[PDB]
């Protein structure tokens, strides 16, 4: 309903092609530190740390980098970074104290997204691949070790983005994007691909992000919510339930949307939908449906939010944009001490105290000029 | 060199304009007034939705403006308490051939019940030819008879100030001559960038003060009942003179100037000393060009400060160190307060109660827009809470 | 008639007279108290300037500007220490008195300084103008000492001060010892300069200076000055239209204020070099600081519309129907990867001679892509481009071998917003380079069949990758004495069965295996 202008930023020379996938931001050094993870199609994935404009390392693939992540895949407890090729290759990485990796393996080819999660709820987690041509693939780490195969699904629309999120009975579900604002279930690592849809045209292209924050400290194991995106410009936010979906909320807006990300601006323990379209144009939805609009001048590749390290080592909310001029700008002091639009008025309206202290005054908060005449004679004439 | 602290301030709302603006962009109106080079004006407002708040920036259509015509400035103010009325002068050029022709557009609706109407005064105009240049429309209140007289001031391509005072038999505004009621705005070299007339309250007398392209910065003492100049003072600095204003920092009068190569500087008592005490704020010319500045209380202390405005996109805020808190080898002194920081170059402000809780904004007009600043409403609620709960306990121990 | 103070400069007096005596005449006031009618006053004023030049050499500037070797280098040298009395008040006044008594010894000058930000930006360059035609001479600043009242001179804070300075050189090195200089020994014949700044209000005293070369200094001062006021323009159109005053504060509203003037000189190196500018910066020292970000605006438009022009010439060129391979990397670079295929190399067997059927397996592929009205993007004279104009906008492909795999990629450049989108994925949709990749397997193993591979394990392969057969592809396989060996050894055949679709059949040991793009019952009835 408003809008902002964030000013503080930095700009990370960058120069190479990438897909809207191959970005990500996470702790590969294992310091409760992220740092940023780029893979670009020239055959190299680069690591941004603090917030110099070099990169902190780089990594030396074979080809085509499609997509990359962060997260215990080998089931060690500590975090590594996952490369996957075009052609179905599969790099590991590990970052804790050039840069061959330490781990190779072929899968199917024509890989096109990434998922590193506890899927079934056995303990250890496992990573699922989507592909072009409408397959979805789920591997998992064995101690010899080596990736082994498990239950590959078949779908009809295009998949574009895979997550994990809390299901009906409490437990994980696996769900993928399917064009016409529509998504399909999986069905379990041990009829086979569950189909929902939420009218437009039926080739449209849709982004899905689920396993939102509802409160603090909740992180350890927690969700309910999803959101969709499609290109033609709408955003829905919808809450899983028991039966079906219910419909939190949606938005119409007129732009191409092609991300979705979630983030915590505000610090109080929720997490607010950041989604952003080709022309710049980010908007940031709570979930109350209170939009706050930034409008990069620029036109976007790609973007990501999340936590990241920029100053002082201490982890802040950031937004990173990926531009045309070879240039990624990350905006760091993207705290928001509020999303709506308020005054001293209503604020202080909402103490219970202030009724009692105003009515030992004997002035009855019945008249706002008299209200604001004291106000004005309490913050500017104190004496 | 260092901030003393955080700046309490948050953005509230931001609008963006098509295209840029000019330092006499800004204007009053509790509504404010941002015109853009092409001939767009736009209204700044905000309006009550239950529980919050929701800017608004509509845009305005004034009469005789055509398509090609630039404008140049704009200025407004409320007639004079006898009488009722807002008056809004728009200065612009038609580019008819290679030199345009300047123009003076008075807009003030006399028709009863819709003085204060901004639409029905958008089409009410009253064009005017100039055969000047105007620089920079400002507005003065003068002591004739026994009432007051607001008119209207405009600096000119010809060093000169011209007067326009309305007629009251025939409802109409026309230039009669400067020297007549400001003695003291006579003889000038350069043109007036900026201009500050400041009255004593209760006292027929008053300090005016300008500063032109020249560096010439020219303060008086002058008695309006007879209309003379009491005293008079005059230094000759750098750079264009941004800005003037004269300040309490509490007779011990004071100015500060502007300027636009020079750190600015405070000159102290004037009436006792003239302009020979000059305290300069530390580290203020880091930032490029002081374009902007304001004096007014940020801290809600009760005792001002300097707010000063640069195109390296900087608001830095200053504070008194006066000797009431006694370090005699530092005390009255200015030091930075805080500091904060924009996207686009800051052409103007003004502190103002947008919101209507007698909180005071910062709108700030930049090149690509306009932002609202508000006070941090957290900080802001406890301290009201504390001071209150002070006052009541004092109260009780005292009034028993 | 003389004075008798100067009892014993007889010598003295008689080397500044034949020396002021050769001006006209060719081959205070107390201790200086054919047309005859005039020989007399011209013959006075003469033995006059000469015993006051006298004066100055001899009992005016002799003195000292300002361990014991140390302390006698910095006192004369004037770094440290403080202007002895005679720089301070008399010496100014004294060589400035040499002008209403006529003295060719003494000069003058003035300048204006609209504003006093130059004067650092001003010793600098006379610094460097007095070192290139003398470098005998030290510029030494012997600023007053604030709130002093008089010699205090301590070798801009508090703005609106009146700024005075004593900028001075003298020949150092030149000391015991007083066609550089104009005179000599006829003496002192030291010579000294001497700029007086007082405000905004230059003064140049250059004293014993050659006549033609100090002329030439002082008005190389003023044309100094003059391209100095000459970069106010920063002020004219920078400064004032920083707060947005375009039309108040115009271009040439000094001989480099012609209505030709070069902005780019003036706003560099600050001196006399030996778009329109009234809206540079609209709705984008402190002269080299406020100019030269002016300088980097007006380029990274420059180049922005250099990139412009050359992204539309392009899409105008090719929506009718060589580029260079850097336009091709501009190109790239300002589009967007949007989809991408790729498929196995079945025949090389390390993915389980060869270039050559990947380089045919490239040229079938652009055929077909030219059948769905694709062109080809030739390569600029110093991996196939193939490009599909459109007025949405263009469409670029790229084909190229990785290992052993077959990549194709679809870019996207936008220039009604799905009419481009539409367009661009319904040409993914067309890719088809999996049937493609079935059939020309397919055709290929019919080129063994009619005539070291072993056509089985690749048979095999073939059929375990892709048991089911895409739905585009047109060639069928099944599986299960007028025969053909095939060095173990297979039985091959071919019938050209047309119930049309080409057909064989190949045994090996009873295995056999029958071989029989588009947008079997004939595979089973072949017994």
């Amino acid at each position: 309903m408003r809008s902002v202008s964030y000013v503080q930023r930095v700009a990370l020379e960058f120069s190479g092609s990438l897909f809207p996938h191959a970005i990500c931001l996470g702790d590969v050094d294992n310091d409760t530190l992220n740092e940023l993870v780029v893979g670009d199609t020239s055959g190299k994935v680069s690591v941004y740390k603090n917030d110099d404009s070099r990169p902190w390392l780089t990594c030396s693939c074979q080809g085509m980098l499609t997509c990359v992540g962060v997260g215990d895949v080998c089931n060690k407890g500590k975090n590594l970074l996952v490369a996957v090729s075009a052609e179905g290759w599969f790099h590991l990485f590990d970052l804790t104290p050039e840069q061959r990796p330490v781990f190779k393996q072929h899968i199917p080819a024509n890989t096109k997204v990434m998922l590193i999660s506890d899927i079934d709820g056995d303990g250890c987690r496992e990573l699922v691949v989507g592909y072009t041509d409408r397959v979805v693939r789920a591997f998992r780490w064995e101690e010899l070790g080596q990736l082994v195969s498990l239950k590959k699904w078949m779908l009809e629309g295009q998949v574009d983005s895979l997550s994990v999120t809390l299901g009906p009975l409490g437990l994980p579900e696996l769900m993928v994007s399917q064009p016409g604002c529509a998504y399909a279930i999986l069905l379990c690592t041990w009829r086979d691909v569950v189909l929902h849809q939420t009218i437009h045209n039926k080739n449209v292209s849709t982004h899905l992000i689920g396993n939102i924050k509802q409160g603090h400290g909740t992180e350890s194991s927690g969700s309910g919510l999803f959101a969709l995106c499609t290109l033609d410009g709408t955003l829905k936010l919808m809450e899983e339930m028991e039966e079906a979906d219910k419909l939190l909320w949606s938005v119409q807006v007129d732009h191409q949307l092609f991300a979705l990300e979630k983030l915590d601006v505000t610090g109080n323990g929720h997490e607010e939908v950041v989604a952003c379209a080709w022309d710049g144009q980010t908007y940031i939805i709570d979930h109350n449906r209170t939009v706050v609009r930034f409008q990069v001048d620029e036109n976007i590749r790609a973007f990501c939010a999340g936590l990241y390290a920029c100053k002082e080592g201490r982890n802040s909310p950031c937004l990173v944009y990926v531009t045309f001029n070879q240039k990624i700008y990350v905006y760091w002091e993207v705290q928001l001490e509020r999303m709506e639009s308020t005054n001293l008025v209503k604020l202080l309206e909402t103490k219970p105290e202030y009724h009692s202290l105003l009515q030992e005054l004997g002035v009855d908060p019945d008249d706002l000029p008299v209200t604001r005449a004291l106000l004005h004679q309490t913050l500017y004439h104190p004496d | 060199a260092v901030a003393a602290g955080p700046c309490p301030l948050r953005e509230d709302s931001f609008t963006r304009f098509s295209s840029q603006s000019n330092v006499y962009g800004l204007a009053g109106g509790g509504e404010l007034l941002a015109a853009t080079l092409k001939g767009k004006v736009l209204g700044f407002r905000y309006q009550d939705l239950r529980q919050k708040i929701r800017p608004v920036a509509k845009e305005l259509q004034f009469n005789y403006i055509p398509v090609d015509a630039e404008i140049v400035s704009i200025d407004t103010f409320n007639k004079s308490p006898p009488k009722r009325g807002l008056v809004v002068g728009i200065t612009f050029i038609k580019d008819s051939g290679d030199k345009g022709s300047p123009f003076l557009n008075i807009y003030c609706d006399y028709e009863p019940g819709s003085e204060y109407n901004l639409d029905s005064i958008a089409q009410s105009c009253l064009n005017l030819e100039l055969q000047f240049t105007p620089f920079q429309l400002c507005h003065a209140e003068v002591q004739v008879g026994d009432q007051l007289e607001t008119v209207f001031l405009l600096s000119g391509n010809d060093p000169a100030i011209h007067l326009y005072k309305e007629n009251e038999g025939l409802h109409q505004f026309e230039e009669q001559p400067v020297e007549n009621l400001f003695p003291e705005l006579t003889n000038l070299t350069s043109s007036v960038l900026w201009l500050d007339v400041h009255n004593f309250p209760g006292t027929s007398r008053r300090l005016s003060a300008l500063g032109c392209q020249s560096g010439y910065v020219r303060v008086a003492h002058v008695d309006q009942r007879s209309r003379e100049v009491l005293q008079m003072w005059s230094v000759l600095q750098d750079g264009p003179i941004s800005r003037v204003i004269v300040f309490s920092l509490s007779d011990e009068y004071s100015v500060l100037v502007a300027s636009m190569l020079e750190p600015a500087v405070v000159y102290r008592d004037l009436l006792n000393r003239g302009l020979e005490d000059q305290l300069l704020l530390p580290g203020s010319d880091q930032f490029d060009s002081v374009l902007c500045s304001l004096v007014t209380d940020v801290d809600l202390d009760g005792r001002p400060e300097v707010l000063v405005a640069t195109y390296g996109q900087e608001l830095l805020c200053y504070k008194y160190r006066g000797p009431e808190s006694g370090l005699p080898e530092a005390q009255h002194g200015f030091h930075l307060l805080w500091q904060r920081s924009f996207s686009s170059p800051l052409l103007a402000m003004a502190h103002v109660d947008l919101t209507g809780d007698g909180l005071q904004e910062l709108a700030v007009v930049s090149l690509k827009g306009v932002h609202i600043l508000q006070h941090s409403l957290i900080q802001a609620s406890e301290l009201v809470l504390t001071r209150l709960r002070h006052q009541v306990e004092q109260r009780r121990r005292r009034l028993q | 008639a003389l004075p008798t103070s100067c009892r014993p400069w007889l010598p003295a007096l008689a080397w500044y007279l034949r020396q002021n005596l050769l001006i006209f005449l060719h081959s205070f006031e107390q201790l200086t108290q054919i047309s005859i009618v005039q020989l007399e006053e011209k013959l006075r004023g003469a033995a006059r300037q000469a015993l006051a030049d006298a004066i100055i050499e001899l009992q005016l500037l002799p003195a000292s500007l300002c361990r014991q070797k140390r302390r006698t280098t910095q006192l004369e040298e004037g770094e440290v220490g403080t202007l002895h009395p005679v720089f301070a008040r008399v010496a100014q006044r004294w060589m400035e008195f040499m002008v209403q008594i006529g003295c060719a010894s003494v000069s003058r000058s003035s300048a204006h300084m609209v504003s006093r930000f130059l004067l650092p930006s001003i010793l600098s360059e006379f610094t460097a103008l007095v070192t290139s035609m003398a470098g005998d001479t030290s510029v030494r600043i012997f600023e007053q000492h604030l709130g002093s009242e008089p010699e205090i001179f301590g070798p801009s804070p508090r703005p609106a001060a009146e700024r005075h300075l004593l900028l001075l050189g003298r020949n150092f090195l030149q000391w015991r010892r007083p066609a550089m200089q104009r005179f000599e020994p006829g003496a002192p014949r030291q010579r000294l300069l001497l700029l007086e700044v007082v405000d905004k209000k230059l003064q140049l005293l250059t004293y014993n200076w050659a006549p033609d070369l100090g002329a030439a200094l002082g008005r190389a001062l003023v044309r100094l000055v003059q391209w100095q006021n000459a970069r106010a323009h920063l002020i004219f159109c920078l400064l004032s239209q920083k707060l947005g005053l375009f039309h108040h504060y115009g271009q040439l509203d000094n001989p480099f204020l012609l209505p030709t003037m070069e902005v780019e000189t003036l706003i560099r190196s600050a001196s006399p070099p030996l778009f329109p500018f009234d809206e540079a910066l609209r709705d984008i020292d402190p002269v080299t600081y406020h100019g030269q970000q002016f300088l980097e605006i007006k380029m990274a438009e420059r180049r922005e519309l250099e990139r412009q022009m050359k992204m539309e010439n392009l899409f105008v060129t090719w929506q009718q129907r060589p580029i260079s391979a850097g336009e091709l990397e501009t190109l790239k670079q300002s589009s967007r990867l949007v989809h991408y295929c790729a498929t196995a190399m079945l025949f090389d067997p390390a993915a389980w001679w060869l270039k050559e059927l990947s380089l045919a397996f490239l040229q079938q592929y652009v055929q077909y892509l030219q059948s769905i009205g694709f062109v080809l993007v030739p390569l600029r004279p110093p991996t196939y481009h193939l490009q599909r104009a459109l007025p949405g906008g263009i469409i670029l492909m790229e084909l190229a071998f990785q290992g052993c795999y077959f990549c194709v990629k679809q870019f996207a450049l936008e220039c009604l917003s799905m009419l481009f989108t539409e367009e661009c994925d319904k040409v993914r949709d067309l890719m088809h380079v999996h049937s493609f990749s079935y059939d020309f397997h397919l055709r290929l193993v019919h080129q063994h069949v009619l005539g070291g591979y072993h056509l089985t394990t690749f048979l095999r392969h073939f059929l375990a990758h892709h048991p089911d057969g895409p739905h585009f592809g047109r060639n069928h396989i099944y599986q299960g004495y007028h025969m053909k060996p095939l060095r173990e050894y297979a039985l091959v055949s071919a019938w050209h069965s047309s119930g049309d679709f080409d057909v064989s059949l190949l045994v090996c040991h009873l295995q056999f295996f029958v071989v029989l793009p588009r947008l079997f019952p004939p595979l089973a009835a072949e017994v």
